[PDB]
């Protein structure tokens, strides 16, 4: 029950989990969405790298922190690339 | 397709 | 499975096909001489409705499909004041 | 729409003998183009007509067809329909891709109707052809009758109705799966009753097996013609039982 | 002691020799004979350290135990799996299995049993030749080798290993007088098995050590099988042996041609034609003393064609493929008596292969005929009409018309289908029991997912009425699943296992129609489970009670309508508001729940548990028994 | 539209008719032979019904012609432990 | 639908589908009173299908929905009840809107009944929430939005 959002440069891929889950399910959804698999892509978590053996629990995706209303944002790199990921359009002020 | 299920009893 | 929505701005926006079809104008666009039925790209291109809107649009595809059934005084859908009267606009043309 | 479905009336109504198929081609690709069409004017049915005398584009697209494609073309659809049909019946076989598109679409251009969808298609073909089958199968029946005795009679007509159950598949809605048959029994199984009812006493006299299994399914159907057949069964089996235990 | 015990079998099957030593030092004679040679359980198997260590190939593990410490030949224990789990094996069985020519040199030469039999008189001359070490089954050769020791199913080493693709071992055990004509337990011999494995040396070897070929218990030559097969090469040896006589060998090709266009591993038109070209030769050759087929009425299933009697007939369908493979069947058919089990594959792989690409039409009647001759031939057709329902449900969701007599058929089918199922876990065996379940199970299920379609589909009030028959007649049979689930139960179940292929696509449970369908049809209402749970205890714990409300409320109206107890009890003492996980459904069960003095007074009588045995009518006995 | 459920003992018990026709065997005693035209009386004699459980029977008439459109924590009916298993019968025999 | 393009109005604001829709509303005790008996299924159905303001709002700011989740016989008329609410559900009537006092028809429901009714009759509607929240902080939507969406915010 772990909603995330996982940003590419401008893709941004919607996927859910399990908070008891580990990262390579996420990267086998990632290998076969983006057609990049695990061995050559490697995802981050705020500007930190993860690796592929410990779980979404510990990881800081928790289910209070990864609300479907407002899902965490995991970063990618496909080859090292940095994350670089664009962010969105800036709303436009009240009127 | 249908094809493949069939190697089970096969 | 996973349809791709992509904004005005070129943000794709990769989401899942039953969290897309929860809106009308997706199914709408899904549907007919849009289908491409051999699950390639399933690519939508919303020329009009911004990313910051998009993202909001889909993160509410997922919360709906998540607390349709439920009615348990579910948690409210975090919308800031900037992106209201620019979403409802979204949420106008994505019906539902 | 009017000036596009008036386009393809003028292609259509052109063709003096294959009419039908054409309106096959014609029908499914309008339909189909009426859904994607409904399809892509989502936002003015939900949000235009919807809110307000007005008819959805995908029930639109329909009623320009059935009153610009079908209604004109009413009395020469049919007059071939029902020869194909009747070509059938004869032995031939017509196309039944063909024939049942053209079936069907004439039940499913009001399905958006919500009361009576099936009522287009009962009073434009399905009376009309009911009424044409009515007078072949009395044909049928008084054309057996004055060449063949009972016992291949009843061979024939069970035949001829299992030959029309399969038909009427074919071509016709599932609806009009009963009435067809029905109304092609109350023609040459009850309205030859009493001819039957005149020979069930030899039928079951000599216990012809064939004839009368042929018999009781012929008459199970008919309200009136089975009691008389329980009738005189019993009779048989008391004249039976009399001649067997008293001498 | 259990752990020096369990540490010594660990050490033996790691292969640990220094570990082994120093577990086993300091240790008795009865000590010794404890460590070595007590039946551990480790990895689903239940053996001994010596049946580990042979089986893992140790040789220098079980040398010490047998040199230094002299363990025991008669160590039994359970040892593989997968067909395998035969109990009791010695230590030379399991080496001979194991294919370590080292081992089983080591324990012939420290005295192991040379012709042991298990529980299942399973020799380790079979383990061997199954293994496949020529070696090793020569070693058991000249140590007192019994070839008449065999399989509780007269199986022995010749034709298991026949079975496999190993000559040197059949070659081997030819020259060392064996049985070539052995009979196995369905009267089957070594000819069949060398016939349906396709290696032409092993039946040279045969016949070259006198196979007298002859047919099986059920009654298939291996000509035939070897034909049924597409095992062209087999076939075209019995020629050069010349003794299948001018019948048998021109049925054999008539075979080999009908099987190449049916079998979906050999699966050549080429290969068909060409043989098919054989057999017209070689039956329109002499003219005088011309081989005549016989004539069978054509089968609806594949149109309506008999063979093609006329050779200009088949050569006709040199352009066309799907009369040709119709003939291929025909012709299947016609020499195999439409009564082997062999005949059901074909003629489902075809019309799979109709239905691959929409052909629906040919590949339901192709699928209702194989479905005919699997009843008639007493045999399990679950999966047949699980793909019934896979394919109804498949040309139900790209919006394509189901043949109403074709569902009604597949419903006969069905429900016949269940009552064998039903009559066989009736006296089934505890070592079948499970397995008998779950197809039970399995044909409940798909009987529901074909009510389901039936629902889904239009059809005429007649179709109908004998749809509705077909189900009423397994409603009136009241099949109950493992947990006491009748067929309301699953039809109000979210939790009924809706198969993944194409059935999930359509068949959604709980449904409203089928639940409707089966209350009309005579449905038990108040029906319970084993933990006393009637259909409305299912319902109301129903998950999607929102976006499905229109399932739900007909569910609950049409279970109300019938006839159910809206305060009912299980065995746990909960009324259906009680289990309603959801408020809608609470909500719900009250709108459609009706107040009665009767449920109150009972509710009364069994909070203080008035003895109400003879007291009041059987009627109240019961409403007080589930209130 | 006022019956007298006489029991047993041979205690009338004037109940409103609304309440009285929500039995089975009450409304259908008043259905045929005797409807009472003039409405004098409607005695729906019971023989067999003990007066203690009859005025139990007309008071859950009365509860539940008042109790029935509330879905909303009802209280309970007292059924004493003496008078049920004399009441179950006595709500059999009337249909609840 | 002659009458209902003549927007009739009750000196309390209630339209015909209001007066259709309400148990409060007076019935001659003659013999209307032995047939005629309000709310009715068939007379909001009919209402509705000749193009009846199906939004319509009284002088208090309630609407057809506000009027019938207030029916105070949700068991033994259940059925009636259930029908007229999703023959508002069937007609578009917005089951977010609010009234002058700002009440939802969840707020006006006073039984779990209709309250359940009107729940499973609900979408999720993000079009209901991103109106709620372009009202509860106060944007201006004149002239920026749809026609139709300005009278959509103007609901809530």
């Amino acid at each position: 029950d772990v909603f995330l959002m996982i940003r590419r440069h401008k893709t941004t891929i919607f996927t859910d989990a399990k908070e008891s889950s580990t990262v390579f399910e996420l990267k086998r959804i990632v290998e076969g969405i983006l057609k990049r698999p695990p061995d050559e892509q490697r995802l981050y978590k705020d500007d930190q790298l993860l690796d592929d053996g410990k779980t979404l629990g510990e990881c800081g995706f928790t289910s209070q922190t990864a609300r479907p209303q407002a899902p965490a944002t995991v970063g990618l790199a496909f080859r090292f690339e940095a994350l670089c990921i664009e962010p969105f359009s800036s709303p436009p002020e009240l009127p | 397709k249908f094809a493949d299920h069939l190697h089970k009893f096969h | 499975m996973y349809v791709k929505l992509i904004s005005s701005d070129g943000h794709e926006f990769i989401v899942k096909r039953e969290h897309a079809l929860t809106s009308g104008t997706i199914k709408a666009m899904l549907s007919g001489p849009g289908q491409f039925a051999e699950n390639e790209t399933n690519e939508v291109n919303f020329r009009e409705i911004p990313s910051h809107v998009l993202s909001k649009v889909c993160m509410y595809f997922t919360y709906k499909v998540r607390y349709t059934n439920s009615s348990t005084e579910i948690p409210e859908f975090p919308i800031a004041p900037e992106i209201a009267l620019e979403l409802l606009m979204a949420a106008n043309f994505l019906d539902c | 729409l009017e000036n596009h479905v008036r386009h393809l009336h003028k292609r259509v109504l052109e063709s003096e003998e294959q009419v039908l198929v054409m309106y096959h081609r014609y029908w499914e690709e309008y339909s189909k183009g009426a859904d994607y069409m409904d399809c892509l004017y989502r936002y003015l049915n939900t949000q235009f007509i919807k809110k307000n005398p007005l008819m959805e584009i995908g029930e639109l697209a329909l009623d320009m067809w059935r009153k610009l494609m079908v209604e004109p073309l009413q009395a020469i659809l049919i007059r071939m329909l029902l020869r194909e049909i009747k070509n059938d019946r004869g032995g031939e076989d017509p196309n039944q891709k063909v024939i049942h598109g053209v079936i069907n679409s004439f039940v499913h251009v009001e399905q958006y109707k919500k009361k009576f969808p099936l009522k287009f298609y009962q009073e434009i073909f399905e009376s009309p052809f009911l009424t044409e089958t009515g007078e072949y199968y009395k044909q049928e029946a008084s054309n057996l009758l004055q060449e063949s005795n009972c016992s291949q009679y009843m061979e024939k007509v069970l035949g001829r109705l299992k030959d029309e159950e399969i038909r009427c598949r074919k071509y016709l809605h599932p609806s009009s799966y009963t009435k067809v048959i029905h109304e092609c029994q109350q023609r040459m199984v009850a309205d030859h009753l009493q001819f039957l009812h005149a020979e069930c006493h030899n039928i079951i006299r000599q216990e012809k097996k064939n004839d009368m299994a042929n018999m009781y399914v012929l008459l199970r159907a008919v309200s009136t013609g089975l009691p008389h057949m329980i009738q005189e069964l019993q009779n048989h089996i008391h004249d039976e039982g009399l001649r067997a235990t008293s001498n | 002691m259990e752990g020096l015990a369990g540490y010594v079998y660990k050490a033996a099957s790691e292969g640990k020799v220094l570990t082994l030593a120093a577990l086993l030092l300091n240790r008795s004679e009865s000590d010794i004979r404890y460590l070595l040679g007590y039946v551990s359980q480790q990895g689903g198997q239940r053996s001994t350290p010596l049946i580990i260590a042979a089986r893992n190939g140790h040789a220098k593990v079980v040398r010490l135990l047998l040199e230094h410490y002299r363990v025991q030949t008669q160590q039994t224990g359970t040892v593989r799996f997968d067909g395998y789990v035969i109990d009791g094996a010695t230590a030379l069985w399991c080496a001979a299995g194991a294919g370590h020519f080292e081992v089983v040199k080591l324990l012939v030469s420290h005295g192991a049993n040379v012709n042991h039999t298990t529980v299942t008189n399973s020799t380790p001359l079979r383990a061997a030749c199954f293994d496949g070490r020529l070696d090793i089954v020569k070693y058991l050769v000249e140590n007192n080798a019994n070839i008449s020791i065999a399989n509780k199913y007269d199986n022995t080493c010749l034709m298991i290993a026949a079975y496999k693709g190993h000559t040197d071992v059949v070659r081997y055990l030819l020259e060392q007088r064996a049985d070539p004509n052995a009979k196995a337990h369905c009267g089957a011999t070594a000819l069949h098995f060398a016939a349906e494995a396709g290696h032409i040396d092993i039946v040279k070897e045969l016949i070259k050590w006198r196979a007298a070929i002859v047919v099986n218990g059920h009654g298939m030559t291996p000509l035939k099988v070897a034909a049924e097969s597409c095992k062209a090469d087999v076939v075209e040896l019995l020629l050069s042996h010349a003794d299948c006589d001018r019948r048998s060998r021109i049925e054999a090709l008539e075979l080999l041609g009908a099987s190449f266009a049916n079998d979906r591993e050999n699966y050549d038109i080429i290969k068909t034609y060409h043989y098919l070209y054989l057999a017209m030769l070689e039956r329109f050759q002499d003219g005088d003393n011309i081989l005549e087929k016989e004539v069978l009425p054509p089968i609806h299933a594949y149109g309506n064609r008999t063979e093609c009697r006329n050779p200009q007939e088949l050569e006709s369908i040199r352009q066309d493929r799907d009369a040709l493979h119709m003939e291929g069947l025909i012709v299947r058919e016609r020499i195999l008596g439409a009564d082997n089990i062999d005949v059901s594959h074909p003629i489902i792989y075809r019309g799979a292969v109709y239905a691959d690409n929409m052909e629906f039409e040919q590949c339901i009647k192709l699928w209702l005929h194989a479905l005919h001759l699997r009843q008639k031939g007493n045999r399990n057709t679950h999966k047949d009409l699980l793909r019934f329902a896979q394919v109804f449900s498949q040309m139900i969701h790209l919006n394509e018309t189901v043949k109403a007599p074709d569902i009604e058929c597949v419903l006969r089918c069905s429900v016949l289908e269940i009552e064998q199922s039903m009559n066989r876990v009736k006296n089934i065996s505890d070592a079948d029991v499970h397995n008998a379940m779950d197809n039970y199970e399995c044909n409940l299920y798909t009987f529901l997912y074909l009510v389901c379609i039936s629902t889904k589909t239009q059809c005429s009030e007649e179709d109908q009425c004998k749809i509705n028959k077909q189900i009423y007649n397994l409603i009136h049979l009241d099949p109950r699943t493992r947990e006491g689930f009748t067929l309301l139960h699953l039809a109000v179940n979210s939790n009924t296992p809706v198969d993944d292929f194409h059935t999930n696509d359509v068949c959604s449970f709980p449904n409203a129609l089928v639940t409707k369908l089966l209350l009309d049809c005579g449905a038990e209402v108040n029906a319970v489970d084993n933990e006393g749970n009637s259909a409305l205890h299912i319902i109301v714990q129903y998950n999607r009670p929102i976006s499905d409300f229109l399932t739900l409320h007909s569910i609950i109206i049409s279970l109300v309508e019938a006839g159910a107890h809206t305060d009912m009890t299980n065995k746990q003492n909960k009324t259906p508001l009680d289990k309603s996980t959801t408020g809608v459904s609470e909500i719900l069960l009250k709108t459609q729940m009706k107040m009665s003095l009767k449920c109150l007074a009972a509710r009364a009588v069994r909070a203080n548990d008035i003895n109400y045995q003879d007291q009041i009518p059987r009627t109240l006995e019961e409403f007080v028994g589930f209130h």
